[PDB]
C-alpha cells in the first residue's frame, strides 16, 4: 500500500539540498585519536568513500594522515598504502602500475589523470583530495561505471575493414613510413576516459555525443591507410551530434596524461565531415 | 541561427530532449512563417 | 502513486491516446493531414527563390536562370516607383479638383 | 532499486584556462542575444502599461 | 568554441526545380499585382476625402436596444 | 561510391508483419512534454509576433469610431444625444 | 497653463459644476506633465534622420498619438 | 558547386535580419518621455 | 476525356519518377538510427522523401485508366505502384520501431531527470514501483521484438544497437538490489553481456 | 540527505564564475550599444535638447 508522495519528496529534496550546501564536503576522521602535534609530520588525504550496496551508507570524505616517507611519490602508491595499512576496504582499479593499462584514472586532486604516474603535493599543509571520475556513476569508492564508455567504443567498429582483396596473401598490407607516422601519437590511447570525463559536451550529452577518446579512435581508423572504409566511417560519425556536439574546448588535450592531442584529431574529423558533406553534392553530378 | 538556438536548448535542458527532430522542424516552419508574416505586416 | 489514482491516471492516459489515434487515423482526417503535410512541405522547402545551386554547364542553362534576379528587381522597383508616381498624381488631382470646386 | 549518483565534474575540477577561454566566448554570445531579446521584451512590456489615472478614481 | 555565423544560403533550400530555376518570375508577377491592387485601394481611399461638419452630419443616438438615448440629471 | 550493401539489403528485405505495442502512458507523457515546450516556450514568441504590431499600430485595427453631441432637456432634466460615425484617424500629431 | 487648484465656482448654487471643476483642476497638473512628456517625445522623434525619425514619423508613432489623445 | 546569385542571397538575408530586428526591438525609434524632465524649454 | 488524360498523366509521371528513387530513400532511412529516421531528410537533403510519403497514398488509392496506358507502360506502372506500396509498409515499420525507441528513451529521460544535478527539488533515493513496472514491460516487449526479427539478422542487429542502448543505460542507472534481479531477468541473458 | 562535494573557491563553478561571467556577458552590450545608443540619442539633438513648448507653460492663471 502506497500513496502520492510528490509533496514529501519535494520538501525533502529542497531541505536536503539546503543542508548539503551548509554541510558540503562532509569529512570524517579515520583515526580521531591523533595528537595535533603528530599531524605536523603527516600529510592529509581526503578520500571519497561511498558504498551504495550498504543501505545505511552515504557519500563522505575520510581523512587519512600518512607519513609520505614510507612509500613512493605517486597517487596510486598513497592510495594503496592507505588500503593495505590503514583500511583494506578501500576500492580502486589498478593493473599496470606504470601508466599503460589506464585503469587507475581518477580525479587526483582536482585533475582527471592516471593515479599511478601522477605525483602529489609534497607540502604537509595543503590537503590532498582523491575522488572518482566526475560525471561517471559511482559503484564503490573510486570505482565508476565505465560501461557506457565501452559501449560507445563498440559503435565505431574499431577493426580494419578492407574492400580490396590482398594481391598475394603471403605479404603484409603495404604502408610507407609516412603513412605509419601519420598514426604516431594517435594509437597510444589507453582508453582511460580521463579526457572524456573532462569534456563539458560529454558532461551534458553522455549518450548522443561520443567522447573525445572514442572520436579520436574513429579518426585513427579513418586516417589509417590500410582500411578502405574511409567515407563510410566519416558518414557514420556524422550522424546527429555524435561529433557535431564538440565545441573545441580543448580540455581533452590538456588532461591527457599520455600527452595525446584529441582536440586536434576532433578538429581534423570536423574538417573531413564538412568536406564529405560538401563533396557528396559536388562530386555526384 | 535558429539551428544554434535549438542546439543550445537541447544540449543544456534535459526536458527539451523530449522533442523529436520532427517537432523541431515543425517549430522551425512555424517560426519562419511567423517571421515572414511579421516582415510583411509591419510595412502594412 | 496511490493505486486508485493509478487506475484513474491509466484510464485518462489511455483515453487521451485513443482520442489522438482516432482523430489522426480517421479516414477523412487522415486524408486531410496527409495532404496538408505535403502542402506544407512544398511551401517551406520549395518557396520562390533567387539563389540556387547551378549544376549545369553554361551551354545547358537557360537565359531565364541568368537574368531572373534582374527581372525580379526590375519588376519590384518599377512597381514601387510607379506607385509613388501614382500617389503624387492623385495628390495633385485631388488638390486641383477640390480647389476648383471651392476656394 | 537505489538509484546511482555521481559527483558533478565542474564541482571538483581545478579551474583551467581552457574552460575560461571557451565559456568566455559562449557567454559573450549568450549575453548579446539575451540583451537583444530582453530589450525587445522590455519595450513591449513598457508599451503595454496603462495610462495614469486620477486620484481616488473608480473605473 | 566553434565559429558558426555566416550569411551564405544553406544547401538544403538551394535546389532547383526540374524544368529550370525556381518559380521566381511567376510569383513576383503575383506579388506585384497584389501590391498594385492593395496600394491602389489605399490611395483611392486616402486622397479623395473631406470632412463636412454641419447639422446634417448628426443623427439621433440610440441604445443597443434601439430606443433613443437619454440620460437623466440624477 | 559508399559501400551501402547491408543498408540496401535491409531496405529490400524487411518484415511485413512485425509490430510492437506502445505503452500509451509513455507516448502521452512525451507528447505532453512536447505540448509543454510548444505552448509555454514557442507560445511566447508566437504571441509576441502576433500582438506587438497590434500594440504599436493600434489605429489600423479599429477603423470606425463614434462621436456624440449633447443638448439639455430642461423641462425633463434629461440630456439628448446625437451620434455620428467617423473614420478613426490620427489627430494632433 | 498652470491653473490654480481652488475652483472659483459656487458650490451652493451649482454643486456638480463646482465638483467637476475641482476635480479637473486637481488632476490638471499631473495630466499636463504627462501630455508635455508625450509631445516632447513626439517632436524629438520627428526631428530624427531617415529611418531613425522623419521617414517614418507620422505612421509608426501611433501608440504615442493615442496616448496623447487619451 | 556554383551558387547562382550568392551575393544577392547574402545581402537579402542581412536585410531581412536587419529589418526584423529593427521592428522587433524598435532600436531606432526610442522613447524620450524619460528625458523630458532633463530638457530645457523654449517660448 | 481530357480530365482523365491529365489525371492519368500526372499519376504516371509522379509514380514512375518516384519509383526510381524509392531504393535510395529507403536505404537512407535504414542508415540512420531510430530516434529520428527522417533526420537526414529534414536536416541535410530531402531526396524525394516527402514526395514518396505523399504519393504512396495516391498510388494505393487513386484509380487507373488502362485504355490510356500502353502495354509496357502499364506493366511499368504496376511495378512502380508495388514499389510505392512496399515503401509505405517499410515506412510504417520504421515508424513503429522509432516510437518504441522513443518509449525506452522516455523511460531513460525520466531516470536522468531524477539523477540530474540541477534536480534539487525532485531528488528520489529509491526507484518507485510505476517506473519499475514500465521498465519491466518495455524490456519484455523489446525481447519479444528481437525474437520476432530472427529471420533478418541486419534488422535484429540494428534494433539491438539502437533500442537496447537505452535499456543498457537504464541498467547502469540503478543499483543491483531490491527487485533488480527480477526486473532485468530477460535483459541479463544476452543483452547485458552485449553492452559491456 | 543529499551530500554535495564542491570546492567553492577553486572549482570552475565558484568564485571564478563570479570573476568571469559578468565581464564576458557584457562585452557586446557595452561596446556596441553604448556607442550605438549614444549615436541614436544624439543624432536627433543636432541643435539641442530643447522642448518646443506647445502649451503655455509660462502662463499661470491670475
Ligand atoms: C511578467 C510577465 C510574465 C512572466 C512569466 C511568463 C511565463 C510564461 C510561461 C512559462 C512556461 C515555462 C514552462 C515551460 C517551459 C519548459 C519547462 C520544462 O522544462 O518543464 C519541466 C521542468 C521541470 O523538470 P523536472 O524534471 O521537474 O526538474 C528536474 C530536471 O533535472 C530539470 O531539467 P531541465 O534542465 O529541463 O530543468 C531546467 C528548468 C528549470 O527548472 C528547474 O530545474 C529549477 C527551476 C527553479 C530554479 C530556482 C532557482 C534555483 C537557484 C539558482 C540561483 C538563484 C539565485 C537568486 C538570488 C540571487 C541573489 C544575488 O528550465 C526551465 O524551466 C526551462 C524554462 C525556464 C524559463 C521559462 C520560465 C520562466 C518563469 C519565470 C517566473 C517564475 C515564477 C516567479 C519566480 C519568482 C517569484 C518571486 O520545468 C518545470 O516544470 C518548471 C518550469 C519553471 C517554473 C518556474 C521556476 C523558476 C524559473 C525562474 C527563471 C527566471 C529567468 C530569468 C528571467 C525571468 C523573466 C520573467
Ligand atoms: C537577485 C534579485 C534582483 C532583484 C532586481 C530587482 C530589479 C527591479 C527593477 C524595477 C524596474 C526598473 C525599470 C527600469 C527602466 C529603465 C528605463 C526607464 O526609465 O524607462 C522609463 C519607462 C518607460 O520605458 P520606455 O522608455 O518605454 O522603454 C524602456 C526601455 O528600457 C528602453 O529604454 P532605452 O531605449 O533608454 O534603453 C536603454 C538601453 C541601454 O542599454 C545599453 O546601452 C546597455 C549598457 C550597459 C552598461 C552596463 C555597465 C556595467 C559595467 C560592468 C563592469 C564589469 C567589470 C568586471 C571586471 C572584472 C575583472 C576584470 O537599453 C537598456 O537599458 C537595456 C535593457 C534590456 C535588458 C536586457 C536584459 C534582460 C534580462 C536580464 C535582467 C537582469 C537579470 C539579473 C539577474 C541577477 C541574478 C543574480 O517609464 C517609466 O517612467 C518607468 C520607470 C521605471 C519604473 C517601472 C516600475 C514598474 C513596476 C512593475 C510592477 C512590478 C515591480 C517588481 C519589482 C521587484 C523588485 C525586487
Ligand atoms: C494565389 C491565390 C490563390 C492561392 C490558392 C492556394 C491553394 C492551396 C491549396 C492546397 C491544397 C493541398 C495541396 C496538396 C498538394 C496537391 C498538389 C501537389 O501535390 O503538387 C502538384 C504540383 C507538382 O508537385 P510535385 O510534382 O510533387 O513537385 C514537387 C517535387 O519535389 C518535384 O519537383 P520537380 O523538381 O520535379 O519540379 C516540379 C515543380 C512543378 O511545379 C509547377 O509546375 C508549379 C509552378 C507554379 C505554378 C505554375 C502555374 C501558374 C499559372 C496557374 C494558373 C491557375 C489558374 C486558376 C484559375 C481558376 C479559376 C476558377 O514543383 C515545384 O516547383 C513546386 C512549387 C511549389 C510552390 C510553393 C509556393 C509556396 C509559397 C506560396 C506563398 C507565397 C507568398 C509570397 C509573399 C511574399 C511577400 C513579400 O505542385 C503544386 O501544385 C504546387 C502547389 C504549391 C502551393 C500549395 C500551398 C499554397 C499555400 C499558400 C499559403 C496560404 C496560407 C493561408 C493560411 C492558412 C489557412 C488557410
Ligand atoms: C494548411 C497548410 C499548412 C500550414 C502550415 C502552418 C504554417 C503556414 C504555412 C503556409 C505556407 C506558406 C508559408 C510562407 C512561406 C515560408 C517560406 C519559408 O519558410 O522559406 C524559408 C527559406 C529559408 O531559406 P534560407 O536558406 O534560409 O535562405 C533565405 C534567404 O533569405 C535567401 O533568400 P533569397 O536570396 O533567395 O531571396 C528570396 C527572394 C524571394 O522573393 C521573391 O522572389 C518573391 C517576390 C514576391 C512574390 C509575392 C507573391 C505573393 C502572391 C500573393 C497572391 C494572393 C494570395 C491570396 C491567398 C488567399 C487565400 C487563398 O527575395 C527576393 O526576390 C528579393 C527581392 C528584393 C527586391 C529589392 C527591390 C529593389 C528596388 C530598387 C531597384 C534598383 C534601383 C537602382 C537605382 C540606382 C540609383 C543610383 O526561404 C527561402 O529560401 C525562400 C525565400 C523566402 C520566401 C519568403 C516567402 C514568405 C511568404 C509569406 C506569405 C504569408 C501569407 C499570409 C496570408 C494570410 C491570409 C489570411
Ligand atoms: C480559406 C482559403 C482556402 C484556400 C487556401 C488554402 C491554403 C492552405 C492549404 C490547405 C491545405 C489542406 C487542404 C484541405 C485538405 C483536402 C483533402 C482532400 O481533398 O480530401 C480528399 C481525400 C480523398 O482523396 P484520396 O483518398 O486522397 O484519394 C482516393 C479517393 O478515392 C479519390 O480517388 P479518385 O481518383 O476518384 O479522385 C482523386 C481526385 C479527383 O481526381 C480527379 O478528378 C482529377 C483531379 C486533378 C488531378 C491533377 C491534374 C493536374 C493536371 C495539370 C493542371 C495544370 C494547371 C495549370 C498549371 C500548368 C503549369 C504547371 O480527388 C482528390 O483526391 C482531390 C484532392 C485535392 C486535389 C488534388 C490534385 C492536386 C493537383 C491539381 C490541383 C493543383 C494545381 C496543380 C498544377 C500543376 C500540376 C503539375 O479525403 C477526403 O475525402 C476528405 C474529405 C473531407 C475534408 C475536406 C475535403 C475538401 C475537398 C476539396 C476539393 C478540392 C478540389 C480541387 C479544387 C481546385 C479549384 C481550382
Ligand atoms: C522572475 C524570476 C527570476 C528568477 C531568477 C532566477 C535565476 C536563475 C539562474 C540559474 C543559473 C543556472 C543554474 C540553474 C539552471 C541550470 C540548468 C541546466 O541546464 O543545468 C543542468 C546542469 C546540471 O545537470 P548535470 O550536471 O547532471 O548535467 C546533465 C547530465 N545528465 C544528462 C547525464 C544527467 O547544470 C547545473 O544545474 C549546474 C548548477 C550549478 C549551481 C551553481 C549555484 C551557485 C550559487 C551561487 C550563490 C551565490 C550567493 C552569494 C551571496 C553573497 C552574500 C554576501
Ligand atoms: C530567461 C528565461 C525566461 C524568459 C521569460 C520571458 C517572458 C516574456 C513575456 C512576454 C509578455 C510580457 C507581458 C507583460 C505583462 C505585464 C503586466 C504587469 O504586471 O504590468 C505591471 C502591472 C501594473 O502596471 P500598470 O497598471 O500599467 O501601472 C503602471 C502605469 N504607470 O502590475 C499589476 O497590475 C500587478 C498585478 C498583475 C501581475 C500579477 C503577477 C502574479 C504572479 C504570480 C506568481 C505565482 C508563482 C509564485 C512562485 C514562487 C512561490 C514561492
Ligand atoms: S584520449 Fe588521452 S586521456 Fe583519454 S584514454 Fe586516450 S590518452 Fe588517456
Ligand atoms: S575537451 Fe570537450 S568538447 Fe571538444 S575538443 Fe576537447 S572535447
Ligand atoms: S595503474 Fe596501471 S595504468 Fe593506471
Ligand atoms: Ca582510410
Amino acid at each position: 500500500a502506497e500513496s502520492n508522495d510528490a509533496t514529501s519528496i519535494c520538501l525533502e529534496s529542497i531541505s536536503g539540498t539546503i543542508k548539503g550546501l551548509q554541510k558540503a564536503n562532509y569529512v570524517v576522521e579515520h583515526n580521531p585519536n591523533l595528537t595535533s602535534e603528530e599531524k605536523k609530520h603527516l600529510k592529509q588525504f581526503l578520500v571519497y568513500r561511498y558504498n551504495p550496496a550498504d543501505p545505511h551508507d552515504q557519500p563522505k570524505y575520510v581523512s587519512y594522515w600518512c607519513d609520505i616517507k614510507k612509500f613512493p611519490p605517486m597517487f596510486l602508491d598513497a592510495i594503496l598504502y592507505i588500503k593495505n595499512e590503514l583500511d583494506p576496504t578501500l576500492s580502486i582499479r589498478r593493473s599496470c602500475r606504470e601508466g599503460i593499462c589506464g585503469s587507475c584514472a581518477v580525479n587526483c586532486d582536482g585533475l582527471h589523470t592516471l593515479a599511478c604516474i601522477s605525483g602529489f603535493n609534497r607540502d604537509l599543509s595543503k590537503p590532498t583530495i582523491i575522488t572518482p571520475l566526475g560525471h561517471m556513476f559511482i559503484l564503490k569508492d573510486l570505482v565508476v561505471d565505465m560501461t557506457n564508455f565501452y559501449a560507445q567504443y563498440k559503435m565505431i567498429e574499431p577493426y580494419l575493414k578492407r574492400k580490396t582483396p590482398k594481391p598475394d596473401a603471403n605479404k603484409e598490407y603495404p604502408q610507407s613510413p609516412e603513412q605509419r607516422a601519420l598514426l604516431d601519437g594517435l594509437y597510444e590511447c589507453v582508453l582511460c576516459a580521463a579526457c572524456s570525463t573532462s569534456c563539458p559536451s560529454y558532461w551534458w550529452h553522455p549518450d548522443r555525443y561520443l567522447g573525445p577518446a572514442i572520436l579520436q579512435q574513429a579518426y585513427r581508423w579513418i586516417v589509417d591507410s590500410r582500411d578502405e572504409y574511409t567515407q563510410e566511417r566519416i558518414e557514420r560519425i556524422a550522424e546527429d551530434v555524435r561529433l557535431d556536439d564538440c565545441q573545441q574546448i580543448g580540455m581533452c588535450s590538456f588532461t591527457c596524461p599520455k600527452g595525446l592531442n584529441p582536440q586536434l584529431s576532433l578538429k581534423n574529423l570536423m574538417d573531413m565531415v564538412k568536406d564529405f558533406r560538401q563533396k557528396r553534392i559536388e562530386q555526384e553530378v | 541561427m535558429f539551428k544554434e538556438l535549438i542546439h543550445i536548448f537541447r544540449t543544456y535542458y534535459i526536458t527539451f530532449r523530449y522533442l523529436k527532430k520532427s517537432n523541431i522542424n515543425f517549430l522551425k516552419n512555424l517560426s519562419y512563417t511567423l517571421i515572414a508574416y511579421y516582415l510583411i505586416i509591419n510595412f502594412q | 502513486m496511490n493505486h486508485s489514482c493509478q487506475k484513474v491516471f491509466e484510464g485518462f492516459v489511455s483515453a487521451l491516446y485513443d482520442t489522438s489515434y482516432f482523430f489522426r487515423n480517421f479516414g477523412p482526417f487522415k486524408a486531410t493531414i496527409h495532404y496538408a503535410t505535403y502542402a506544407n512541405y512544398l511551401a517551406q522547402n520549395w518557396a520562390p527563390r533567387v539563389s540556387y545551386i547551378e549544376t549545369s554547364t553554361p551551354a545547358y542553362t537557360l537565359a531565364k536562370n541568368k537574368y531572373a534576379v534582374y527581372i525580379v528587381y526590375g519588376l519590384i522597383g518599377g512597381a514601387l516607383i510607379h506607385n509613388y508616381m501614382l500617389d503624387n498624381k492623385a495628390a495633385q488631382k485631388s488638390q486641383q479638383y477640390y480647389l476648383k470646386h471651392r476656394d | 532499486m537505489r538509484t546511482k549518483l555521481y559527483n558533478a565534474a565542474y564541482f571538483l575540477l581545478n579551474n583551467n584556462e581552457s574552460f575560461g577561454h571557451s565559456f568566455g566566448i559562449r557567454l559573450k554570445i549568450v549575453g548579446l542575444n539575451t540583451w537583444i531579446v530582453g530589450y525587445a521584451v522590455s519595450r513591449y512590456y513598457f508599451s503595454s502599461l496603462r495610462v495614469k489615472a486620477a486620484q481616488d478614481e473608480r473605473f | 568554441a566553434r565559429l558558426w555565423w555566416t550569411l551564405d544560403p544553406s544547401k538544403y533550400y538551394l535546389k532547383q526545380i526540374s524544368s529550370g530555376g525556381r518559380n521566381e518570375i511567376l510569383f513576383t508577377v503575383l506579388g506585384v499585382t497584389a501590391a498594385y491592387w492593395y496600394f491602389g485601394n489605399k490611395r483611392c481611399e486616402h486622397y479623395w476625402r473631406r470632412q463636412i461638419d454641419n447639422c446634417q452630419s448628426w443623427s439621433r443616438a440610440q441604445n443597443i436596444n434601439g430606443n433613443n438615448l437619454t440620460v437623466k440629471q440624477y | 561510391m559508399l559501400d551501402d550493401t547491408k543498408y540496401i539489403q535491409m531496405a529490400q528485405k524487411f518484415p511485413r508483419n512485425v509490430s510492437v505495442q506502445l505503452n500509451k502512458k509513455l507516448f502521452v507523457t512525451r507528447t505532453w512534454f512536447r505540448n509543454y515546450y510548444f505552448v509555454g516556450v514557442f507560445g511566447i514568441f508566437a504571441y509576441f509576433i502576433y500582438n506587438q504590431p497590434k500594440i504599436f499600430a493600434p489605429f489600423s485595427g479599429y477603423p470606425t469610431t463614434v462621436a456624440y453631441k449633447a443638448q439639455p432637456d430642461f423641462l425633463n432634466d434629461q440630456v439628448i444625444f446625437y451620434s455620428q460615425q467617423r473614420q478613426n484617424t490620427l489627430k494632433n500629431f | 497653463v498652470r491653473l490654480n487648484l481652488k475652483s472659483n465656482v459656487d458650490q451652493n448654487e451649482y454643486p456638480f459644476l463646482a465638483k467637476w471643476d475641482k476635480d479637473m483642476r486637481q488632476n490638471y497638473e499631473e495630466y499636463q506633465n504627462r501630455i508635455d512628456a508625450t509631445t516632447y517625445h513626439l517632436q524629438r522623434s520627428q526631428r530624427g534622420i531617415a529611418v531613425f525619425g522623419e521617414w517614418m514619423y507620422p505612421r509608426y508613432f501611433q501608440k504615442d498619438i493615442l496616448e496623447l489623445e487619451v | 558547386l556554383p551558387i547562382r546569385n550568392i551575393q544577392f542571397a547574402r545581402y537579402h538575408y542581412l536585410a531581412a535580419v536587419t529589418v526584423f530586428t529593427y521592428f522587433a526591438t524598435r532600436c531606432c525609434l526610442l522613447d524620450y518621455k524619460k528625458y523630458y524632465p532633463l530638457a530645457s524649454v523654449k517660448k | 476525356s481530357l480530365v482523365s488524360l491529365f489525371k492519368n498523366t500526372f499519376l504516371k509521371s509522379r509514380v514512375i519518377g518516384l519509383s526510381f528513387q524509392a531504393q535510395r530513400v529507403m536505404a537512407q532511412m535504414a542508415k540512420t538510427d531510430f530516434e529520428n529516421p527522417d533526420e537526414h531528410f529534414l536536416l541535410n537533403d530531402a531526396m524525394k522523401y516527402n514526395e514518396l510519403v505523399f504519393y504512396g497514398r495516391l498510388a494505393e488509392n487513386w484509380s487507373i485508366n488502362p485504355e490510356l496506358f500502353g502495354k509496357a507502360e502499364l506493366a511499368k506502372y504496376n511495378e512502380a505502384k508495388q514499389t510505392l506500396i512496399d515503401f509505405n509498409q517499410y515506412h510504417a515499420l520504421v515508424q513503429n520501431l522509432h516510437e518504441f525507441y522513443w518509449e525506452l528513451k522516455t523511460i531513460y529521460l525520466e531516470l536522468s531527470r531524477g539523477v540530474a544535478t540541477s534536480n534539487f527539488h525532485n531528488k528520489r533515493e529509491v526507484t518507485h514501483s510505476i517506473i519499475e513496472s514500465d521498465i519491466k514491460n518495455s524490456i519484455h516487449k523489446y525481447i519479444q521484438l528481437i525474437d520476432d526479427l530472427k529471420d533478418y539478422p541486419e534488422w535484429q542487429h540494428k534494433v539491438r544497437e539502437e533500442i537496447g542502448y537505452y535499456a543498457h543505460m537504464i541498467y547502469t542507472s540503478v543499483n543491483h538490489d531490491g527487485n533488480f534481479p527480477e526486473i532485468f531477468k530477460e535483459f541479463n541473458k544476452v543483452d547485458s553481456l552485449y553492452y559491456f | 540527505m543529499r551530500r554535495i562535494f564542491w570546492n567553492f573557491k577553486t572549482a570552475f563553478v565558484g568564485l571564478p564564475m563570479f570573476s568571469l561571467a559578468p565581464k564576458n556577458i557584457l562585452v557586446y552590450p557595452i561596446v556596441v550599444g553604448v556607442p550605438l545608443y549614444t549615436f541614436i540619442v544624439l543624432q536627433n539633438s543636432v541643435r539641442g535638447f530643447a522642448y518646443f513648448d506647445e502649451y503655455d507653460s509660462d502662463v499661470k492663471e491670475n
